[PDB]
Formats: structure tokens, sequence, C-alpha cells
């Protein structure tokens, strides 16, 4: 009973995240029947149950001199609110050039069978096009403890 | 064989933190109030992970670290140190911290969690209320 | 099935590091010192994580970021990125000195019974002589979900 999804999502946009199953996890078949549904961007947990729950964002400036501000994560479970939240800092451009931003998160959490596990991406930035989530590096992590 | 505590601190005041059991774990290794230790029921080796928000309540102040350090009551187990930065243009107005690993923990060791602020104007951030978690789960 | 090393190296040098078993863990999956790899016991799917901390050994110099990453040897196909990648940054010496930068990430592999796992130290740094990978501060950790 464990779960793992690789975001699509490359440009900085307010809105749900579109997963992909790890592709470096297509060995192992039955993970579980925690299934990704595409037209809500949701997991479903199978099997009720404690699970260490676990999400990771890395941002890169990808237009030289431009973009400051925060980008945050935020997992929803429904039916029930923000079981996880990441608020990541897109450092001001400077000659001091720290130019990338990592986020992880872990916590254990409480499940129940059917529930839709979603995450979100808010940006609060200045020049946002500047900033962008590096491809195969926003991940959504789960494994049953219980 | 798990747990997870929630700190009940909010202002940053140097000392060992108190916890409350996560309410989210309501479906369900004790917690002495007294001492405010987390005691370890039955040995093994368990992934321990603690975690912590920080956030600016006064505007245009405030700067320094803030540190979390676990202990084992019967040199730290963890430790995290996360960054307050100071006021500017950027409004950087909150900071986190994570730290995991592979713990060897004793039956019935003692476990405590100490907050450090080395910080100018300490009253300006503040521990964002219910964010500063320790968890813990077996893996024998 | 478990596993925790921490790494010898203190010197910001490009190349792999050198792991010994954790001394926190003297009750008891090897490492290979001649290649400087963790080599996989039995198959499965792990959780796995490292960290890095890295300390100003010399004050007002250092200017840069410090890269971990995570490689399955020897190498199958893919476009060869890493299995894990942690970069941390290095803060400049300045008004607001910060002796110290930290940095985790984990996530879920799946390694094979017999899995050579090699991690490479990257320095994208100035003056990479002023900073130093803190005295076992530097763990690679891993225990089986399956």
């Amino acid at each position: 009973m464990f779960a793992q999804l690789v975001a699509q999502n490359v440009l900085l946009i307010d809105g749900p995240l579109s997963w992909y199953s790890d592709p470096g996890l297509a060995g192992v078949s039955l993970t579980g029947g925690l299934s990704y549904k595409e037209d809500t961007k949701e997991l479903v947990v199978a099997k009720a149950g404690v699970y260490y729950v676990f999400f990771q964002l890395e941002l890169r400036r990808v237009v030289a001199g431009e973009g400051s501000g925060s980008v945050s994560l935020a997992l929803h479970l429904q039916p029930l609110a923000a079981a996880l939240a990441l608020t990541v800092d897109l450092p001001p451009a400077s000659s001091e050039a720290r130019n990338s931003a990592f986020g992880f998160q872990g916590r254990l959490l409480h499940l129940s069978a059917g529930q839709r596990l979603g995450v979100h991406l808010h940006t609060e930035a200045r020049a946002r096009h500047a900033w962008q989530l590096t491809q195969g590096a926003t991940v959504l992590g789960l494994f049953r403890v219980t | 064989m798990f747990a997870q505590l929630v700190a009940q601190n909010v202002l940053l005041i140097d000392g060992p933190l108190s916890w409350y059991s996560d309410p989210g774990l309501a479906g369900v290794l004790s917690y002495k109030e007294d001492t405010k230790e987390l005691v370890v029921a039955k040995a093994g080796v368990y992934y321990v992970f603690f975690q912590l928000e920080l956030r600016r309540v006064v505007a245009g102040e405030g700067s320094g670290s803030v540190s979390l350090a676990l202990h084992l009551q019967p040199a730290a187990a963890l430790a995290l140190t996360v960054d307050l930065p100071p006021a500017s243009s950027e409004a950087r107005n909150s900071a986190f911290g994570f730290q995991g690993r592979l713990l060897h923990l004793s039956a019935g060791q003692r476990l405590g969690v100490h907050l450090h602020t080395e910080a100018r104007a300490r009253h300006a951030w503040q521990l964002t209320q219910g964010a500063t978690v320790l968890g813990l789960f077996r893996v024998t």
C-alpha cells in the first residue's frame, strides 16, 4: 500500500496540479487500489489508515534578473482542509544570484477509504513567468503505516 | 507503532516545547505532560521526523535564527535551524524547516524537543500554531 | 530491512561520497568501499532520503551552491537523471551572517535485488574552501515499505 505521483505542470499558474504515476515505480503494478482520476486532478485512497504523506517542490529561475515572490502547495483531502502546506520563497534577482528553490514536507495523515487527495498551486509573484517548476521534481508520495 | 505530536507553543521563548497529540490522528507511545517528554513504549528503529513553520507577526521587524533539538533525556538526535529573514520590500513573512532520520530508540527512552532562539526582535516572529510537528513510526 | 549511512567527506570536492554506517545504529544492505556504493540487499519499494549540512569554516568567504545526486549504477537508460537530488545554497558572508546551510529530500524508489547506489557531490561555488560538509550531518537513509 503505497503511491507516488510526478506533476506534469511546468508553468506557474494558480490551480490544481496535474499528475502522472512515477515512471521509476513502473515495475510495481499493484501498488494498492490507490488509483488516480484525471478528470478531477485527484488521487483516490483505496484502503483507510495512517499514511506517511509527503510532497516536494523545485523551482528554477528561467528569466535571468527577473521574478520574486512566493509559491505555495496545498494538499486538500476531499471530503473533510489543507493537510500539507509548503510556501517557498522565489528570491529577488541579484548579483549574489540564488536561482533555485526547494520545498519538502511530510506528515502522518489519517486517510479514509475513497478519500480524494488533491494538490493546489498558488502563486504570489512579480514577473511570475521568470520562475518555473522543474519537470520531474514536483512529487506527491504515500505509504500506509498501519 | 507510531505517534504524531503538535507543539502547543506560539511564542519564541527558549526552552522545552509542550506537545499535544495530533488531533487529525483521532482514530487510534505516551506523552508525559509534567516532564514535557514523549516516552518510547517498545524498542526499535524509528523514522523520526520534525518540522516547524514560523511567521512574522510584527511587520518590518525581526531577524535571526530558530533551532529545534530532539534530546534523549535518559549532542542531539535531531536538529533543525530555520533562518528568519530580515524585513525588506521582499515580503518574506514565513519560514519553514523539516528534518527526519532513522533513530534507534530504546524501550522507555524519553524524548524532549528544545527551542532555541538567537534573534533580534524575537517577538516579531512566532511559531505558526499547528505546524510544529514531531512524528515517528517503527520499522522493526 | 532498513539502512542509514553517514558520509566521511568534509571537503567540498566534486565526486562520489565515501560512506560509513551510522554509529547510532550499533544494534542491527552493505557498502562497497572500492567503488563508493551502497548495494541494496533485497528487492522492494523503499522510502529513500538524504540530507546535507554545511558549515562556514572561513569567515567572510563562500558564495555558491552544493548539490547531492543519488544515481543507481550501472546507469539504466532514460536521460540519466538522478534518483534523488539536493541542491543547498551557500549564503554570502554579509551583515546577517549565517554560518550553516541544510537540505533534506526523500522519496519512494524501486530498488532491485543487488542494486548498486552511488552518491555524488557537485559544487557550483566560489571559495569552496570556506565551507565544509558538517561532521556526521550528511546522511543517506532508506527503509522498505513492501
